[PDB]
Parts: C-alpha cells; structure tokens; sequence
C-alpha cells in the first residue's frame, strides 16, 4: 500500500509492506507490517491516512507515522 | 528398386591413382545425400564423405578432407570417386549409400556391393 | 574503396539522463480526452543514455572525437541528435554486417530518404564523405563507403524528395531530432520529432510525443546498428582520403527501450500532452493504479509483493534402470486384438524421447497429456 | 520451393477476387482458419503472405494450427492464433518424373522447434548425442535434410502435392489488399449501415471538426466503438453516431 500525502501537497510517498516484517527488500515494524519512507514518533496526533493497528500517518515537510 | 552399382578398383602398385564409379538405377542421383563408405576387415561401421545437392555441396570426415576428390554426373547420372597419391592403408571395401523414406515415413539405409581397393608397397 | 580509418582518441563512453523523452504513439486509432494504459516497448523514464560526439577540438593535441561504433540493437533504439548542419547521413542496421545476411540502410543525402535492404559487403569503417569545393562552395557526394558491394536487393523505398543543407553553422544548438525504431512482428517501425531548441546542452524539459513516420513491411533478421555520418574534405584537412578529413560539430544520444506499461493523456485537442510510467517509482504506481495523473491524501492498495524463486531442485529415486521398452517394440509376435498383451512396467526409468524421435511409427498421438512433455514426468504405473 | 525453404511473397496495393479460388474447385484442399472463404469478397487486410511449397501428399493436414510433426516442428510452424487459408492440390502431373523426383526436400533434424513464420536455410549437421560433429557425420551426427521420394506410380498419399498458406494480416492499419465489392457515394444526416475499408456498422454520419493527423484512420470512444473514420477517396473525417433509440 502506498501512503501519500496528494500530489496537492507533496510527492513524497511511503510504502507499506502488508504482514511482511522488516526483513525483505527510515524503517518502522508495525502490527500492519513494515513501513519504509514513513519516520516513527512518540508524538501522538489526530489520525490522518489510517495505516492500522493504532497507526496513522504529512508535518514537518516529511512524512510520520 | 532402389539399386547401386560400383564398378572400378582391385589391385594397384604404389604411386597410381583410381576412379570408383557408384551408377545409380531405379531414381535419379540429384536427391539430397549420396554418402561414401570406406572399412577395413575388423572396423566398425563409420561414416566417410558424402555428397549434397542442397547446402553446402559436400562434406568429408575430418582426416580425408581436401585430399581425395568426388563429383556427380546428372546427364549420365553416376557418382565417381577419384582417389590421388594411393597408399598400401587404403586396402578396405567401399560402399556407396544412399536414404530412403517411402509412404510409412520410414528411414532406410541402402547399401552397394562395394568395390575392394589394394594397394601393393 | 573503403578506407580502414585509423589514429581514433580514446574516451571513456558518456552517459546523460534520459528525463522524459522516448514517448510515442503506440496505434493509429485516434484518442482525446482519455488517459489510456498501454503496455509496450517505452523508454524509461529518468534513465541513462549513452552519448556520442562529433568534434575535432582545434589547437595542439586537439580532441578529435568521431563515435561511429557498431552498437547493439536489442529490442528498439531511441535515437536523439542535436545538430545545426545536419551531420548524420542515416543508419545502417545487421548483425553479420557483411553480403553472409541481409542488412538494412537508410540514407538521407540531402535528395531521399532511400532505404534499402541489401546483403550489403559493409566496410570496416562503413560512412559517407562529401569533398567540399572551396572556389565555389559547393557540397557534392565523393565518397560512398558504406558497403563495398550491392547484391539480390529485396526491398527498396523512397520518400519525399527534398534538398537539405549540409553547410556547418555556428553559435547554439537549433535542431533536436528524436527518433524511435522498433523490429517487431516482421514490421520495422520508425518514429520521430523535431524539435526547434535554443539550448546548448542536456535535453529539454518539455514533453513531446513522437509521431510515426514509417512502417516498412520488411521483417528481417536485427541485432546490431550503426550510424552514418558525413565527413567534409578540403583545404582545411590536407592530405588523401584516409587522413584528410573532418566532421562538424554535433552530437547524438543512444538508448535502449524495454516493454512498460505506460499512462499517456490524450488532450481534449488530440495530443499527446503527457504520460507516466508505471515501474519508475511507488507515487507513479499509485498514478497508474488510479488512472489519474492526480492523487488525494490516503492509502492505496496497488500491487502485491512477492520474493521470487531463485533454483529449481529435483529429487527422484536413486534407481536408474531403463524400462523394458525393447520386450514390446522389438517384438516379432503379436496378439490378435480380442487377446491383446498386456504388459506392466513399473519400478524403472523410462526415456520416451527415442521412441518419439525414431520416426519409424506411422501414427503416434497421446490423450491427456502432449508429448514432447513425457520426459519430465514421473507415473505411479504404465500399461502397454 | 522445398518446405524447409517456403517461398514467401508478400500482397498489397492491389484488388483480390477469392471468388474464383473457392469456385475454381481445382484445389484438393480449401481450408480457412478464422474466416470463411464466402464472406472473403467482403473484407479488407492490411497485407497478405503467401507461402509457397511442395509436400507429400499424407501431410497435408500435417500443416495446422496446434498439431505437431517433424514437418510442422522443423519445416513450417503455424500459430495458435493463425488466420487464414490453406491451399492444397495434386502436383503428381506436374512436379514428378519417371524414377521418381528428388527436388524437393524436408527437414528432419533440428535443435529446436521452429517459430512460426520462420525460414531456416541452414544445413548444419545435428548433434544427436554428445559425440561432436565438427562437420562430420555418422554416430550422433545426420544429415537433417531427406528428399521427397516423389515417384510418380507410388500412391496418391504420398504424391506430390503444391500448397500454398495464405496469412491475411489486419491491424488499425489502412488496408491494401481489398475484396472487389464496390465503392458508393456516402450519404451524411442518415441512418445508414456501412462498410468502411472492411469495418462494418451502423449509424449516422456527419461531418466533424476533430483533428486527424495524417497518420490516424479512425478515432474510438472509451469502449471498442468507431466514434470517428477517415473516408477512403475523400481523406474526410465523419463521426459517427449511433442511430436514435429509446424505450416505449
Ligand atoms: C542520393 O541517393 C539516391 C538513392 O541512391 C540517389 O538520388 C535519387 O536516385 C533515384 C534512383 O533510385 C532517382 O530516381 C532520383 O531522381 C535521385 N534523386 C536525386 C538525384 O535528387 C542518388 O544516389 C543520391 N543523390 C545524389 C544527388 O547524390
Ligand atoms: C583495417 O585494418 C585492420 C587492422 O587492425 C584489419 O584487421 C586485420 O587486417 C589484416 C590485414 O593485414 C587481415 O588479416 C584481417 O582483415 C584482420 N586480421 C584478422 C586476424 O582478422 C582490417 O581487416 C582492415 N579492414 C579493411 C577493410 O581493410
Ligand atoms: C537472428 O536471430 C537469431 C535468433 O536467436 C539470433 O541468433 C544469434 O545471432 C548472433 C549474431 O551472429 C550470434 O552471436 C548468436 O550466437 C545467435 N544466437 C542464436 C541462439 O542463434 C540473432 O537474433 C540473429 N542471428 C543472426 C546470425 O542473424
Ligand atoms: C491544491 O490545488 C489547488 C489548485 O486546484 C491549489 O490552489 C492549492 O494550493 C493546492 N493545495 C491545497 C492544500 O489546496
Ligand atoms: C518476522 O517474520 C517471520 C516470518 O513471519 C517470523 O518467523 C519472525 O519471528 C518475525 N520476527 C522477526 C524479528 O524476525
Ligand atoms: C521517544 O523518545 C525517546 C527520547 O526522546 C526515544 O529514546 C524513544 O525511542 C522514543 N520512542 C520511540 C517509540 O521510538
Ligand atoms: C546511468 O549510468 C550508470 C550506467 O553506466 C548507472 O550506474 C547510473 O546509476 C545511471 N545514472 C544516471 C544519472 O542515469
Ligand atoms: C563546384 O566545383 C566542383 C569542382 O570539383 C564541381 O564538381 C561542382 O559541380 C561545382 N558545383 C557547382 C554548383 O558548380
Ligand atoms: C542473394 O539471394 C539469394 C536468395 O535470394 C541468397 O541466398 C544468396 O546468398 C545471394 N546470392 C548472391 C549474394 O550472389
Ligand atoms: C487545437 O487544435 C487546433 C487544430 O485544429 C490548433 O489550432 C491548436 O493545436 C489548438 N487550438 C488552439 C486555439 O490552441
Ligand atoms: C528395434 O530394433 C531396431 C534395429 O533394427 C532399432 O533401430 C530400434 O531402435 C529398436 N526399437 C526400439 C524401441 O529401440
Ligand atoms: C482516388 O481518391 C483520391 C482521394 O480523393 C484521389 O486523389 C484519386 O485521384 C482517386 N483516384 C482515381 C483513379 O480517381
């Protein structure tokens, strides 16, 4: 899956591999599977691109999980 | 049918030359191989020169190629064989082959009564 | 005739990116308003394309750069030169290059442009060369060095006659010449643009589509290619034909399609205006996904990862005993048809590739399973 | 020419009558794959090949789609999707001498099954096993040509027999080879039904205003529908329109 902020704002884009852990070709493993492109944060937001598991995703020009 | 006949050969002092004739009766000779077979008494079966009227004309085995000479002739219809510088080696029975497919898409592989060649040191 | 050219420079080849260029029309049928997904055989976009000069730098030791090297046609040949004299005569296309096979040639010599398909003898270093006349300043075909021989021509084509300038100008590069040629299903397609340019190097960022120009009919046997171009002899290069020569300043750029799946627009005016390639990168997958050249904040789902076999491994028993097939075929009796034999094989290695190719049976068919396969198989059990 | 070798002659810029083929009735095979010979008057094809060559007589359903044979792996392959027609008859009268004749020949030796649509006129010896050939014959080395042991007295499956593949090729290409049917002045603000160059249908047609640029021959909307045609002997761009229609 492909999580993008539109081309309306951005192009950066992050890729989620679905059930497929951090181990097949920054990096963040999560219960959905690995996203890469995409950087973890302890800070907690309202949700915006609903990834799963707890987890969604632009601020900062980058893009957060 | 189908029927070769050699004619030419027998025994040869050292330094001569010979002509073996293989005439064809039954079917024309322009057809796609005419082969030619030399064995010596205790030799197994081994393929030696051979003749095409398609792709490249003829083809010899790799110890007898551009020395020893053959041609064909459709307006008499028959196939010689000369054979320069002799040596007293070149004793054995020559055959001249030729194949054959009929209405069963069978392969035969018909043979001549072969002339002995001798050649005296 | 031909002249073996010698004393080359050594350079190190060059490489320049391709940006987004290589776009062409991949039918006849007319579109608009659409944006329609074509698989076929596209130039990458942002990839490397090799360079190639045509220069001979002034003053001691000067670089003199004349890249005519045979390269590989692989599976289509974008091909784009920058000029402002019209250097390249055209090209040359085979894969033995000599009179052994068929050879292809388009020339361009300011009159036709001639495609021939020939067994051409080519030349070791195969070109065109035009003497000039300083008195009157008149440029006239010399030197045709392209084949040494012309023989049982098979196909020969002339387009529009025209006359076109070979004088050498000055100052920013003016022409940009793209050009696409593909060898499928027996067609040899050629494809172009011209492009006016006031630039003096990389390509344009602008999108162009590249409108057919020709479909020969011809279907022949192509790996390889070669340029053409046209040397100039007079009194600025002294000496006999195999050193008193020189080409003006031009360049040219080679690079190789692949089969991709492109998303090109066709405006509302009839025109190709852009286009986006699935394979280049997530967002481009998303684009091609959606069918839309725009994409909203969200997540999508486009593809399905998958890890690719890497070897194939075969376990079979260690018994390596040839099946009695003799006992049946070389057999002398046979049975009456209401008290047809029966025999079991089993427990043995069985090669039906001899029995297939001995062609000594009339009629030989299988139900259910095709032939050519039976070498791969392995049976519980066989019944003859 | 001999089979392993087919002559191929290519068909274009020019009017076809098949009529006269199908009621010629001098041909012992008239097969077509994909079209029917009644109804070939009526159609347009970008090009036409024509593959020329002697057989015997047994195999002349040997060349087909999807069948298999030393002829049809080695000497001329015919694709799954093949369309067209095969054409058969007798050369015993014509193509045979007394004796027998040996002209024609076949291949029966090869690495690999051919392409379909491909010539091959090398005459390389065929390693059958591992022993090298290196331009000599014998054990694990033949000659992959054998000649058509045409005689004249032998039987009609095994006589000579001329054979010609006809492969009409039609893509969104303007067509060169044509049927003789006849050209009519169109008619625009009607609903008619017409044949464009091959491509049939029905609708109305008028005059439009959309760019053709000189290499399109017709535009199509989303769906595989002819929404515009370039007119053959005017080069005028009509839409068509499908005719008024409705529920009751
Ligand atoms: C350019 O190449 C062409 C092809 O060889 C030639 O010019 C034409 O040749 C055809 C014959 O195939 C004539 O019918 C045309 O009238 C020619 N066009 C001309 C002369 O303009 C010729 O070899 C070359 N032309 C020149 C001027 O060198
Ligand atoms: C151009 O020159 C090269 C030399 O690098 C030629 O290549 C060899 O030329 C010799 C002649 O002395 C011949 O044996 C062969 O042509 C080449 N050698 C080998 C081993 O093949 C090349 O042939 C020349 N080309 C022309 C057209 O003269
Ligand atoms: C013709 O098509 C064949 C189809 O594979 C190719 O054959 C190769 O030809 C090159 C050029 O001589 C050789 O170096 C390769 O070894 C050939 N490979 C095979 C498998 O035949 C190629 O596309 C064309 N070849 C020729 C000789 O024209
Ligand atoms: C989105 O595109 C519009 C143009 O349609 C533009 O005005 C706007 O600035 C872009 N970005 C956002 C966040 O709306
Ligand atoms: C990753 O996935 C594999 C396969 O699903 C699993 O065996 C493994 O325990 C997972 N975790 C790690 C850290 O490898
Ligand atoms: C939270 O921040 C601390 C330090 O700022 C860091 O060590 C920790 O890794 C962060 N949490 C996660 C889940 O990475
Ligand atoms: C193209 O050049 C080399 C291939 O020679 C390749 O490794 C490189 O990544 C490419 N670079 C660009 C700018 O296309
Ligand atoms: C110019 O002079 C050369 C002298 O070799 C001649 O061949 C050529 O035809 C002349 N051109 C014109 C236009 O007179
Ligand atoms: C040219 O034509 C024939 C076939 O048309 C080809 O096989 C042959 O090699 C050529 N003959 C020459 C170059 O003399
Ligand atoms: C739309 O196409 C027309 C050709 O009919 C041409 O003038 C141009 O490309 C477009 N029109 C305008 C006003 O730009
Ligand atoms: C039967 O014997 C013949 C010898 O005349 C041989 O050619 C053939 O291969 C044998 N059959 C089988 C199935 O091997
Ligand atoms: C066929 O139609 C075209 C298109 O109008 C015309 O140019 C040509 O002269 C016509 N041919 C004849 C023989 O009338």
């Amino acid at each position: 899956s492909v999580i993008t902020p539109g081309t309306n704002t951005s192009n950066q884009v992050a890729v989620l591999y679905q059930d497929v852990n951090c181990t097949e070709v920054n990096v963040f493993q999560t219960r959905a599977g690995c996203l890469i492109g995409a950087e973890h944060v302890n800070n907690s937001y309202e949700c915006d691109i609903p990834i799963g598991a707890g987890i969604c995703a632009v601020a900062s020009q980058s893009i957060i999980a | 049918q189908v029927q070769l006949v050699e004619s030419g050969g027998g025994l040869v002092q050292a330094g001569g030359s010979l002509r073996l004739s293989c005439a064809a009766s039954g079917f024309p000779v322009y057809r796609d191989r005419m082969a030619w077979y030399r064995q010596a008494p205790g030799k197994e079966r081994e393929w030696v020169a051979a003749i095409y009227s398609a792709g490249q004309q003829t083809r010899y085995a790799d110890s007898v190629k551009g020395r020893f000479t053959i041609s064909r002739d459709n307006a008499k219809n028959t196939v010689y064989l000369q054979m320069n510088s002799l040596k007293p080696e070149d004793t054995a029975v020559y055959y001249c082959n030729v194949k054959d497919v009929g209405h069963h898409y069978e392969y035969y592989d018909y043979w001549g009564q072969g002339t002995q060649v001798t050649v005296s040191a | 005739q031909c002249v073996n050219l010698t004393t080359r420079t050594q350079l190190p080849p060059a490489y320049t990116n391709s940006f987004t260029r290589g776009v062409y029309y991949p039918d006849k049928v007319f579109r608009s308003s659409v944006l329609h997904s074509t698989q076929d055989l596209f130039l990458p976009f942002f990839s490397n394309v090799t360079w190639f000069h045509a220069i001979h730098v002034s003053g001691t030791n000067g670089t003199k750069r004349f890249d005519n090297p045979v390269l590989p046609f692989n599976d289509g040949v974008y091909f784009a030169s920058t000029e402002k004299s019209n250097i390249i005569r055209g090209w040359i296309f085979g894969t033995t290059l000599d009179s052994k096979t068929q050879s292809l040639l388009i020339v361009n010599n300011a009159t036709n442009v001639v495609i021939k398909v020939c067994e051409f003898q080519f030349c070791n270093d195969p070109f065109l060369g035009v003497y000039y006349h300083k008195n009157n300043k008149s440029w006239m075909e010399s030197e045709f060095r392209v084949y040494s021989s012309a023989n049982n021509c098979t196909f020969e084509y002339v387009s529009q006659p025209f006359l076109m300038d070979l004088e050498g100008k000055q100052g920013n590069f003016k022409n940009l010449r793209e050009f696409v040629f593909k060898n499928i299903d027996g067609y040899f397609k050629i494809y172009s643009k011209h492009t006016p340019i006031n630039l003096v190097r990389d390509l344009p960022q602008g999108f162009s589509a590249l409108e057919p120009l020709v479909d020969l009919p011809i279907g022949i046997n192509i790996t390889r290619f070669q340029t053409l171009l046209a040397l100039h002899r007079s009194y600025l290069t002294p000496g006999d034909s195999s050193s008193g020569w020189t080409a003006g300043a031009a360049a040219y750029y080679v690079g190789y399609l692949q089969p991709r799946t492109f998303l090109l627009k066709y405006n509302e005016n009839g025109t190709i205006t852009d286009a986006v390639d699935c394979a280049l990168d997530p967002l481009s997958e998303t684009k091609c996904t959606l069918k839309s050249f725009t994409v909203e904040k969200g997540i999508y789902q486009t593809s399905n990862f998958r890890v690719q076999p890497t070897e194939s491994i075969v376990r079979f028993p260690n018994i390596t005993n040839l099946c009695p097939f003799g006992e049946v075929f070389n057999a002398t009796r046979f049975a009456s048809v209401y008290a047809w034999n029966r025999k079991r094989i089993s427990n043995c290695v069985a090669d039906y590739s001899v029995l297939y190719n001995s062609a000594s049976f009339s009629t030989f068919k299988c139900y259910g399973v095709s032939p050519t396969k039976l070498n791969d198989l392995c049976f519980t059990n066989v019944y003859a | 020419a001999s089979v392993y070798a087919w002559n191929r002659k290519r068909i274009s810029n020019c009017v076809a009558d098949y009529s006269v083929l199908y009621n010629s009735a001098s041909f012992s095979t008239f097969k077509c794959y994909g079209v029917s010979p009644t109804k070939l008057n009526d159609l347009c094809f970008t090009n036409v090949y024509a593959d020329s060559f002697v057989i015997r007589g047994d195999e002349v359903r040997q060349i087909a789609p999807g069948q298999t044979g030393k002829i049809a792996d080695y000497n001329y392959k015919l694709p799954d999707d093949f369309t067209g027609c095969v054409i058969a008859w007798n050369s015993n009268n014509l193509d045979s001498k007394v004796g027998g004749n040996y002209n024609y020949l076949y291949r029966l030796f090869r690495k690999s099954n051919l392409k379909p649509f491909e010539r091959d006129i090398s005459t390389e010896i065929y390693q059958a096993g591992s022993t090298p050939c290196n331009g000599v014959e014998g054990f694990n080395c033949y000659f992959p040509l054998q000649s058509y042991g045409f005689q004249p007295t032998n039987g009609v499956g095994y006589q000579p027999y001329r054979v010609v593949v006809l492969s009409f090729e039609l893509l969104h290409a303007p067509a060169t080879v044509c049927g003789p049917k006849k050209s009519t002045n169109l008619v625009k603000n009607k609903c008619v039904n017409f044949n464009f160059n091959g491509l049939t249908g029905t609708g109305v047609l008028t005059e439009s205003n959309k760019k053709f640029l000189p290499f399109q021959q017709f535009g199509r909307d989303i769906a595989d529908t002819t929404d515009a045609v370039r007119d053959p002997q005017t080069l005028e761009i009509l839409d068509i329109t499908p005719c008024s229609f409705g529920g009751v």
